[PDB]
RNA sequence: GCUCGCCGGAAGACCAAGGGUUCCUGUCCAACGUUAAUCGGGGCAGGGUGAGUCGACCCCUAAGGCGAGGCCGAAAGGCGUAGUCGAUGGGAAACAGGUUAAUAUUCCUGUACUUGGUGUUACUGCGAAGGGGGGACGGAGAAGGCUAUGUUGGCCGGGCGACGGUUGUCCCGGUUUAAGCGUGUAGGCUGGUUUUCCAGGCAAAUCCGGAAAAUCAAGGCUGAGGCGUGAUGACGAGGCACUACGGUGCUGAAGCAACAAAUGCCCUGCUUCCAGGAAAAGCCUCUAAGCAUCAGGUAACAUCAAAUCGUACCCCAAACCGA
RNA sequence: AGGACCGAACCGACUAAUGUUGAAAAAUUAGCGGAUGACUUGUGGCUGGGGGUGAAAGGCCAAUCAAACCGGGAGAUAGCU
RNA sequence: UAAGGUGAUAUGAACCGUUAUAACCGGCGAUUUCCGAAUGGGGAAACCCAGUGUGUUUCGACACACUAUCAUUAACUGAAU
């Protein structure tokens, strides 16, 4: 049956992940702790 | 010849000083023949003076 | 002329893409990595004074880069401006250096 | 290559979503293909989707978002007026052949079209960020007419038959052909027209709204298809030469009628119902200044401009969601 | 017209078999219910964790739900193994 | 400072140098695209669109240059009164 996922790029920004991270103290914090702390190749947006 | 020479040439002619000399990068540098033995690399060994000229022109701005 | 503009450097760099040599029927054309803003007319004239060839028409467009690259995860685009521009027939590359 | 079998409201074809070169050519067969693999959606190369008319930009606005100042709120911040963004919707214009290993309403040929500036000519009130109209909009149902298109005949070309009959009553195939231009039809809708008067439309207005009169009617918009023209052209079964075996150059018959249809078109219609069905611009029109022999407006044509991005490459599936 | 009929698309899941190191972390096959409606679907938007949403099952809130995920207090505490 | 030298994974090509402006090192400069406080407005970051000035102008243009918001002061304008 409906397995909890259902992808949709557009629905992957302000609603979640993507570049929206650059709009909030914590949001932008995530990037630091993520990239810097333990260099991540990261990928977020595709 | 080249290198710091006529540094006062207000009657400057820096134009096409590059392309005309492009022989290497443009032509020669393709394969083999960009001076293989008698006189190879020139660009960074002398033709790199392109700055000196454009720099001067850039300086002779308050004319 | 009404060279008054920027005919100085509207054109630059070839392309030697797959389109190259494959795009030659009645008239070899070209590509040139033309500046982001050189328009068509200026391009038509650019190849006039220089290259000394006879241009029929120009076309051009844009093509955009794009890529992620960073100390962690950012990276961005690049931007360009292609430009076919046709020439003629009765006049080949003549004395020049192809590449 | 010849047989054989399977699907055919599809197991065919096209597109969207999503994918993101999987497309075509050459190559190579380690790994990947549940085996072999000279083969592939695998590897490595190249090629392949050039724009004034297709799309995005761009005008316009929907849901909603943001939001000068502003109202709130320990701070962060929430809400929201003007306003500004936001398509999945409205605004302008191109087709048919040809061609590349790969591009294509972008390149070539033939024939067009839109809009803006400038100019010449002619006629004229312009002339707004403004007023009015218009764009401009629901659901459901009931027809009629028509076209797509099919069938049969006629016409034209072709064959008379591995086995009994078919050598005119018969079997096979074709019988196509666009925008644009003229024609304003089946229908759809709505009375024209003139004059004068005004507490309305933020000011003005001949415009729209209201009021009176007066004279006629046979009007005025809208509109599918059909018919002429486009086109004694093209295409066209098929023959003839050349073949690289894929295909090429030339030539080229008939090319009509009758009936039958649509969920497509007239139909942003008609009828009816309650849940009573975007907006703004273009467009038409009316005036302001403001202009005041001017500028502008309309039309014809002459010319210049139409920038910049995208364009390469499965889709009920081996390219998407399921390792 | 209808808690009307069968009825494709479309939406849903009543039954059985198969699968159960699957083709598949819920499907395939044959049947099955709704199919002008409290219908169904594309795009985008709004509700945030003791909080949301809920024709109500503690259901759903990214294969996670009697209190999501990530990082931290953190080497929590563990008379237990 | 100096006989070499044109950064690295690879030469190679074509060359520059031996005396004292070739390299190479140090100081002061010149330049320094687009994004990013990003600041002309907008924006899914590296893209999109404008206003007002400029030079060369075959004198449409190209690019250029300025134009965010607050605070202090200055001068000028200036509502209901
Ligand atoms: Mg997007
Ligand atoms: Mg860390
Ligand atoms: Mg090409
Ligand atoms: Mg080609
Ligand atoms: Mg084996
Ligand atoms: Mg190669
Ligand atoms: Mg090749
Ligand atoms: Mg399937
Ligand atoms: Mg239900
Ligand atoms: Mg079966
Ligand atoms: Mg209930
Ligand atoms: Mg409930
Ligand atoms: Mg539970
Ligand atoms: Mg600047
Ligand atoms: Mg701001």
């Amino acid at each position: 049956m409906k397995r909890t996922f259902q992808p949709s790029v557009l629905k992957r920004n302000r609603s979640h992940g993507f570049r929206a991270r650059m709009a909030t103290k914590n949001g932008r914090q995530v990037l630091a702790r993520r990239r810097a702390k333990g260099r991540a190749r990261l990928t977020v947006s595709k | 010849m080249k290198a710091k020479e006529l540094r006062e040439k207000s009657v400057e002619e820096l134009n096409t000083e590059l392309l005309n000399l492009l022989r290497e990068q443009f032509n020669l540098r393709m394969q083999a023949a960009s001076g293989q033995l008698q006189q190879s690399h020139l660009l960074k060994q002398v033709r790199r003076d392109v700055a000196r000229v454009k720099t001067l022109l850039n300086e002779k701005a308050g004319a | 002329m009404i060279r008054e503009e920027r005919l100085l450097k509207v054109l630059r760099a070839p392309h030697v893409s797959e389109k190259a040599s494959t795009a030659m029927e009645k008239s070899n054309t070209i590509v040139l990595k033309v500046a982001k803003d050189a328009t068509k007319a200026e391009i038509k004239a650019a190849v006039q004074k220089l290259f000394e060839v006879e241009v029929e028409v120009v076309n051009t467009l844009v093509v955009k880069g794009k890529v992620k690259r960073h100390g962690q995860r950012i990276g961005r685009r690049s931007d360009w401006k292609k430009a076919y521009v046709t020439l003629k027939e009765g006049q080949n590359l003549d004395f020049v250096g192809g590449a």
